[PDB]
RNA sequence: GCUG
DNA sequence: TTTTTTCAGACTAGAGCCGCTG
DNA sequence: CAGCGGCTCTAGTCTGTCCAGC
């Protein structure tokens, strides 16, 4: 009867908690790159597209997308600075 | 407007036996019976509380409705509830399987101890398309054989020795055995550096050599948690059905109240035990006391799954015999034989059997009393309309009469005696069902209870006679092995046209 | 007796809904001896899950 | 309008065994799929043809005959490129209600795109001035069952000019 | 407060009350005992 | 015998000479004190009303063996009876920290998906995000 | 094991209330009622 | 390790796509599986499986080899897929150890998987010039200078020779002159270098500033002569230590020699076995400090002192009361930190025994917390998966009422608080996984 | 316990 | 603290055993 | 001279013992 009242608690609150957003200063550098590459990995060639949308669409028609200085000089050096195995 | 929603029914193609993860149990449970160790009958007027009888998991009394739905005892299915075990415990059903996984996996890094070359051969065997249940049991014995034969590991070199089910619900593993060969330094340091323990306990110094890892539910939980996904197939577990961790118990689904109109008493004891250990930890209780409480809670959970549990400790032996879940599915009175293979059946009668040489071999004389009680449902079909109306007029008391009428639109049955029979006869329309009394020419199945061959059930045509006794021709008594020295035989009336025809033809 | 079974899970439900994969869409009716419904419930309570696959009659 | 190939298991009760199947299935399938929107499909209307009817089983219970029926039924589903012609069966201040003539009064146009004299001010003003045409724009259907409408449309009216009527 | 809980005869054939004895048991509790008599002639199946 | 005592009152008193540390310069070996800590233990610490003015080394050393578990210096040469090298050094934390709000909750560990404790709507990350 | 059993034999079809494949169940039944796969309409 | 597979489902979902995750994560779940068997079990058409494996072999997540049947069984290495989580951290230490040019070198090497020299120098000649001043064009020769400069310290290693099996097709993997040869990044060299930052921060934040630098210059001159499987570093003399000191220091040889015999003799102990073994316990201790306060952390360090001496001293050796202590033991037991009673030798009796002694086992408490930290980043990403699809209406409005904008800055406060917190738990993985790899023989 |  | 109250039965581990098997 | 392979062995243990009818 001592516990026969309700679900123990909606949540259990721990009197001690997390410290902070630890290592605060320097992960501004990594933290933007977290969002930088994710902006570029999604907009990459190495991804797949929902061709199941286009086989789902029987409404295909014209006028819609569904229907539609490197300044450098030559050189050649091939180094074996790396392993000679496998 | 309104969408097109189809209404239809389906058949069971393949039962896939599986388990449920402790998170998956909570998903199907509607409430948490973490409530009272009290019975839940409230202090005044016997109403339900928030615990085991929560009426949110069903109703076992017709008057009180359930809380998930407004359905009454008849219309409700069942709803489930959960009890969160404070210290993890083993399931006695899966315990031998648990000892097997520990022998198969490395106690330290947890990968099955099957050589990389050996693993490839076995994995292909599993890939073979026709793996019947028989083949799978076979591989486990073989894979297990190689592993119990692998004291070292191809993964980390951790030394994994013998897991041997010591005691009841206890698993014991070597790790640090003592041998005539020079002892390894790590084991020697473990057994020689506890000087204070040797000083405090005199018995420890002579027995200092003996010391093996004891695998308790808490260690098993972590080890089973860390087995690789790749290595769950070679443990011969279907990963979709279950995974190694679900073998150890964290939450128990409390049964729907429909399935329990002594199991409930066991649940209250388990709830009380869960409260005692939790209070003891806050109070500050010795580990041996906490382990004894853990053992008592483990025993109560096992007594819930399998009541007899041979090997019970003397101190915690059960006060009374209780029927836990195994003792409900086992035995002649058990659900499998008592309620599934053989079932009590309606539309049947048992009377003493007497001789009648004047009856054809295909006929049985049925007492007029049994004929009035036993009824066959006949649908008005344009050829029986005149005959049915006359029997409706005769009503329940007269022998060529009916005891109920069901209209085509509704499943409601109107008793002929209480109402006006003449009006119902006129109202009769094609497609309504009249439960006429058994009449001459009906097909009944006759059965002698000590049935030993095919001929103990035989059909018979039924011809009602005044005397009370099932009288048949005496030529057909050696198939029944029935003499008339006080014998009684059973009559069954098939209630479908498809069943009637199979009985007459076959 | 008639029980409501879900297509995805394989677990019995109530009134065309499953409190498990809270999506009514897959619930379908079945005819079963009521005793079997008790066995499936007692199995599910004891952790043996009798998952059911439903196929339309053809 | 579009044809939709569908497959159904149609149960003929045994007191209809006089009539031919392909007619007596068609009388059932009209009672199964009329005035009913099918989710992601459209508003079924009637039966076009029965393209393939396969063999009439009879199951161990019912005694009826269950023929699996392949058929084609015409449904209502605008193609997101149709200029329809309906009637204003209602005017709400948030947007007008047009109805196709005795078809479905469930097309609800939002009105934000016609010429900058646009308001419905609750005294049934259609449009502040400068059969009714409609451009059906999106498909939008909501499956109803949720516990123990449904093809609504959004309908536009661009700069058509509407030479005959404003 | 009182809900009737009657003792009702349930015999497929009529019986005649022969003796009705009213007494008190070890703890006085108004035990009432009735003897019902039925006479049966030999019939087919005896 | 002294169970009616709070050594948590005395743990700061055996800590505050090891926080200040005059001459953190590395001019020499800086072989650091354990005997002066026994010296400050015997005559007078920081001020506190103390009933056990009797000074035994067997009742005073025990506050150290708790405070080693509270990250303070190890024992160097306590093998001598009263006076030997006895090297000590207060250990500053060798790491930073490593946790998060979700590392704190035991019951919230259960979830695994959107369920009754699904992390798509937990209270704890909602509290942490303000 | 994740044992997927089909429901066959008689000791399971009697338990699951599904007609057995033995005896009468081996052969299915068809209706000879007036039917044909008909021609469609021109669209 | 199901929570590990929970992340590989999450990591591929955010980076490439969904079917490259699905065919990817199934291959983690069923292993050495042929091309036709994968397309039949996942229910995926064979044209999409050939593309999905093509992207997966490019980023070096799925490795192929045939043994007997003449049919190639693809196989995905699990622990490589989680290294995508460390990807922006792999960028940053190439900015501390190399310039912005070489930092972009390891970036597009991590992004596009397999690269030749003739491509990756051509790409950074586009990206670095478009951010620099037009007319002040960055000359590509300095890129080729810093390209090899990465390779002499062996931060970039080449791909193993291609099997060129008949089933494998050469044309599909390259994305469309000179051929050249391909390479990935040597992320294993980073796991040395990330460990090099780990030990130098372990000494500097414990011993002294001058103690850590001689550890750094010891390890900076022991880079090529060791590997990650080295049980400890190559042994050095103290005379080349005085040669390899940086020019910022001015310390005399004999005073640092006193610090050299000081640093050699510690409880910490360069013993690379003991270094990760001591750093892992501080990671454990910083979790009980995070979770159960300093009082339970005080008894957590007590069991690391004595192996099997417990419950007859732990009420004495920390002086905290018996009520308050024994809830800390059972909470360390129930969360699997305190490990267990592996000393009971009386036969089959919970009540009557030789008294169960607690004992921490460092690896079972390690593998759990690694499994916990794998579970942790599942709850991080899924929240950032949650808060994204709602707010898409107002991201393109900038491309707006007062609660509309206020939801965005509470979103961008949230995502940046989530994404920063994916990395702070990531440093706990490597600090513990390198300890896991250091105690694992035959791998 | 007895009938079957 | 002190009795038994059917009769097999073909599985499952251990205990060895001796001898070749290296 | 040493080891692990199968043996081989005793007991150990859980598992049944007709249908139902009052
Ligand atoms: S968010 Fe998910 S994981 Fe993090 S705490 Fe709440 S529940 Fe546990
Ligand atoms: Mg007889
Ligand atoms: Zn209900
Ligand atoms: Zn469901």
């Amino acid at each position: 009867f001592s516990k026969g009242e309700k679900l123990p608690d909606v949540v259990l609150k721990p009197p001690p908690l997390f410290p902070d957003t630890d290592y605060k200063p320097v992960p501004l550098k990594t933290g933007e790159g977290e969002e930088y590459m994710l902006a570029l990995k999604q907009e990459l060639r190495e991804t797949m597209k929902r061709m199941p949308y286009f086989i789902e669409t029987p409404e295909e028609r014209q006028d819609i997308e569904r229907y539609s200085d490197w300044r450098r000089l030559p050189r050649e050096m091939m180094p074996r600075n790396k392993c000679k195995k496998a | 407007e309104q969408f097109r929603e189809t209404d239809v029914a389906k058949k069971i193609s393949h039962i896939c036996f599986g388990m449920k993860s402790p998170e998956e149990m909570r998903q199907q449970a509607h409430i948490q019976v973490v409530s009272k160790n009290l019975y839940s009958q409230d202090n005044q007027h016997a109403p339900l509380l928030y615990g085991v009888l929560d009426h949110r998991m069903g109703t076992s009394e017709k008057d009180r409705p359930c809380e998930t739905c407004g359905k009454n005892l008849a219309d409700c299915l069942g709803h489930y509830g959960y009890i969160d075990l404070e210290l993890p415990c083993f399931h006695v059903g899966y315990f031998r399987a648990v000892i097997g996984i520990l022998q198969m996996i490395c106690k330290t890094c947890c990968h099955i101890m099957l050589s990389q070359e050996e693993k490839k051969q076995f994995l292909d065997y599993l890939k073979r398309p026709g793996l019947t249940y028989l083949q799978k049991r076979g591989l486990k014995k073989k894979i297990s054989d190689k592993c119990r034969k692998k004291n070292i590991c191809h993964h980390c070199g951790a030394f994994n020795g013998t897991v041997k089910k010591c005691g009841l619900l206890k698993i014991i593993h070597e790790k640090y055995k003592t041998n005539k060969k020079v002892v390894d330094p790590i084991v020697s340091n473990f057994l020689q550096s506890f000087e204070t323990a040797i000083e405090h306990n005199k018995e420890v110094e002579p027995l200092l050599g003996r010391a093996q890892e004891n695998l308790n539910p808490l260690v098993v939980l972590n080890l089973f948690k860390r087995i690789p996904a790749e290595d769950v197939p070679l443990l011969l577990m279907n990963p979709e059905a279950g995974k190694p961790s679900d073998l150890i118990l964290t939450r128990l689904l409390v049964p729907p109240l429909c399935i329990r109109p002594d199991l409930t008493m066991k649940l209250t004891e388990i709830i009380f035990l869960n409260d005692v250990i939790k209070k003891h930890r806050i109070s500050g209780a010795k580990t041996q006391m906490i382990m004894e409480d853990w053992d008592f809670l483990q025993l109560q959970c096992a007594l819930y799954i399998n009541s007899e549990l041979s090997g019970i400790p003397l101190n915690m032996a059960p006060k009374k015999w209780t029927r836990g879940f195994v003792q409900r599915l086992k035995g002649k009175q058990g659900r499998f034989r008592g309620n599934l293979s053989g079932k009590r059946v309606d539309f049947s009668g048992r009377t003493v059997i007497s001789p009648d040489p004047n009856l054809r071999i295909d006929e049985v004389a049925v007492p007029v009393h049994v004929a009035k009680i036993l009824t066959f449902p006949e649908k008005v079909n344009k050829a029986n309309i005149n005959f049915l109306r006359k029997l409706v007029q005769n009503g329940p008391e007269v022998h060529p009469g009916a005891n109920f009428i069901q209209q085509r639109h509704t499943q409601m049955k109107r008793f002929l005696k209480y109402g006006n029979r003449e009006k119902m006869a006129q109202e009769l329309k094609y497609g309504d069902i009249v439960e006429r009394h058994l009449i001459d020419g009906d097909v009944v199945l006759f059965n002698r209870q000590p049935s030993l061959h095919k001929l103990s059930i035989m059909a018979h045509l039924a011809r009602v006679k005044p005397h009370r006794t099932f009288r048949f021709n005496e030529c057909v008594c050696t198939p029944y092995n029935a003499d008339f020295d006080g014998d009684e035989m059973n009559l069954h009336l098939p209630q479908t046209e498809e069943a009637k025809a199979e009985a007459l033809v076959l | 007796f008639e029980v409501d079974v879900c297509g995805q899970c394989g677990l019995l439900g109530y009134s065309g809904w499953c409190h498990y994969c809270k999506s009514s869409c897959h619930v379908s009716s079945l005819r079963i001896p009521y005793a079997c419904k008790l066995l499936f419930q007692e199995l599910q309570s004891m952790n043996i899950i009798p998952r059911l696959k439903l196929s339309k009659y053809n | 309008f579009v044809l939709v190939e569908m497959v159904d298991t149609v149960r003929i009760p045994p007191w209809q065994f006089e009539r031919k199947l392909n007619d007596s299935i068609a009388e059932e399938l009209n009672k199964k799929l009329a005035n009913k929107v099918v989710y992601n499909v459209g508003l079924c209307i009637c039966l076009f043809d029965i393209t393939k009817l396969e063999d009439a089983y009879v199951f161990p219970g019912d005694g009826a005959s269950h023929t699996k029926v392949h058929f084609r039924c015409v449904v209502f589903h605008p193609f997101l490129d149709e200029i329809l012609i309906g009637k204003i069966k209602g005017c709400s201040p948030e947007g007008v209600h047009v109805s196709l003539g005795f078809f479905d009064d469930i097309l609800i146009p939002p009105e934000s795109l016609q010429q900058p004299a646009k308001f419905d001010e609750a005294e049934q003003v259609w449009v502040w001035e400068y059969g009714e045409e409609i451009r059906f724009r999106v498909v939008d259907e909501s499956f109803v069952d949720t516990s123990p409408y449904t093809l609504v449309g959004s309908i536009s009216e661009p700069g058509l000019g509407l030479l005959s009527w404003w | 407060q009182y809900k009737d809980v009657p003792i009702t005869y349930k015999g497929a054939t009529d019986s005649y009350i022969e003796k009705v004895m009213i007494s008190s048991n070890a703890e006085d509790a108004f035990l009432i005992k009735m003897l019902l008599r039925q006479t049966r002639r030999p019939e087919i199946g005896d | 015998k002294f169970l009616q005592s709070k050594a948590e009152t005395a743990r700061e008193s055996k800590q505050n000479p090891m926080i200040q540390r005059n001459s953190s310069f590395a001019s020499s070996h800086e072989v650091w004190k354990y005997i002066c800590e026994l010296g400050i233990s015997k005559v007078e610490l920081s001020m506190e009303d103390i009933e056990t003015i009797l000074n035994t080394l067997i009742y005073d050393g025990k506050v150290e063996m708790t405070i080693i578990a509270a990250k303070e210096g190890t024992v160097g040469s306590v093998d001598g009876h009263m006076k030997l090298y006895r090297a000590v050094n207060p250990i500053i934390p060798p790491t930073g920290l490593v946790r998060a709000p979700c590392g704190l909750c035991p019951v919230f560990d259960d979830c695994h998906e959107g369920g009754e404790i699904s992390p798509s709507n937990c209270i704890y990350m909602t509290e942490w995000l303000e | 094991f994740g044992q997927k059993d089909s429901v066959c034999g008689v000791s399971e079809c009697i338990i699951m209330g599904i007609p057995m494949n033995i005896g009468t169940g081996l052969f299915k039944l068809l209706h000879k009622a007036d039917r044909d796969p008909n021609p469609p309409k021109r669209p | 390790t199901q929570a590990e597979i929970k992340l590989c489902s999450l990591l591929l979902q955010e980076h490439f796509g969904e079917i490259v995750e699905k065919i990817g994560v199934h291959l983690i779940r069923t292993g050495s599986q042929p091309l036709r068997v994968i397309a039949h079990d996942t229910g995926t058409s064979l044209d999409q499986v050939k593309k999905a494996l093509c992207v997966l072999v490019q980023h070096n997540l799925v490795s192929y080899q045939v043994h007997k049947r003449g049919v190639v069984e693809y196989e995905a290495q699990c622990s490589r897929v989680l290294r995508m989580l460390r990807y922006p951290r792999y960028i940053y230490t190439t900015k501390t150890l190399y310039s912005d040019t070489g930092e972009l070198i390891v970036e597009e090497l991590l992004l596009n998987g397999k690269l030749t020299m003739s491509a990756v120098v051509k790409k950074v000649a586009d990206r670095l010039t478009e951010t620099m001043e037009d007319g002040k064009t960055m000359d590509y020769a300095e890129v080729s200078n810093t390209f090899v400069r990465l390779a002499d310290t062996h931060f970039v290693q080449r791909c193993p020779s291609v099997p060129t099996t008949e089933n494998s097709d050469p044309g599909p993997p390259p994305p469309a002159p000179d051929d050249g040869i391909y390479w990935q990044a040597n992320l294993d060299r980073f796991h040395q270098h990330f460990r090099d930052q780990a030990i130098v921060s372990a000494v500097a934040n414990r011993m002294d500033q001058t103690s850590s630098e001689i550890v750094r210059t010891m390890l900076r001159m022991s880079e090529i002569t060791t590997s990650s499987s080295a049980p400890f570093t190559q042994p050095l003399s103290s005379n080349e230590i005085f040669r390899s000191l940086p020019v910022g220091y001015n310390i005399s040889k004999q005073v640092l020699d006193q610090y050299l015999t000081l640093l050699a003799d510690d409880p910490l102990e360069i013993n690379l076995h003991k270094a990760l073994a001591s750093l892992a316990t501080a990671t454990l201790e910083s979790v009980v400090q995070e979770r159960f306060g300093s009082r339970c952390a005080r008894i957590f360090r007590l069991v690391l002192q004595k192996k099997h001496i417990e419950q007859k001293q732990v009420e004495d050796f920390a002086m905290i009361p018996a009520k308050e202590a024994k809830d800390m033991l059972y909470k360390m037991l129930s969360e699997n930190f305190m490990s267990l009673q592996e000393i009971p030798k009386t036969p089959d009796h919970a009540p009557s025994r030789t008294f169960y002694l607690y004992t921490v086992n460092i690896l079972s408490a390690a593998r759990m917390l690694l499994h916990r930290c794998y579970k942790s980043i599942a709850n991080l990403i899924e929240r950032r998966q949650f808060e994204t699809k709602e707010n898409k209406r107002l991201l393109e409005k900038s491309q707006i009422t007062a609660p509309e904008r206020q939801q965005l800055e509470t979103l961008k406060r949230n995502v940046n608080k989530l994404d920063a917190s994916e990395i702070q738990v990531d440093e706990t993985i490597f600090l513990l996984e390198s300890y896991i790899e250091c105690t694992m023989k035959r791998q």
